[PDB]
C-alpha cells in the first residue's frame, strides 16, 4: 500500500429511531381496559 | 384481570355479607318493636 491519504474507524449504523409519541391516554395504560371498565360497573354496582 | 382478580372477590363476598347483617339489624329492631308491639307476626310487618 502507499501511506493513506485519510483514515476512519469501523462504526456502525443504525437510524435516528422516531419521534417518540407516547400514550396521549397512557394514563389509563398500567391496568386492564376491563378492570377500568369493571371498577366503573363497581362504581355503580356497589351504589346501588 | 387475573392478577388484580382476587379483590373482586372480597368485593362480591364482602357486599354479601352486609346482607345478612342488614337483615339482623332488622329483626333485632322489630324485636325493640315486639317491646312495644306484637310476638313476630305483625311486628315485622308494619316496619316496611
Amino acid at each position: 500500500f502507499s501511506k493513506p491519504f485519510m483514515t476512519l474507524g469501523i462504526s456502525i449504523l443504525y437510524r435516528k429511531p422516531n419521534g417518540t409519541n407516547p400514550g396521549v391516554f397512557s394514563f389509563l395504560n398500567p391496568l386492564s381496559p376491563d378492570i377500568w371498565m369493571y371498577v366503573l360497573l363497581a362504581c355503580l354496582g356497589v351504589s346501588c | 384481570v387475573q392478577n388484580i382478580g382476587g379483590i373482586f372477590i372480597v368485593l362480591a363476598a364482602g357486599l354479601v355479607l352486609s346482607v345478612f347483617v342488614a337483615v339482623g339489624e332488622f329483626l333485632y329492631k322489630s324485636k325493640k318493636n315486639a317491646q312495644l308491639e306484637k310476638r313476630s307476626f305483625c311486628s315485622a310487618m308494619v316496619e316496611e
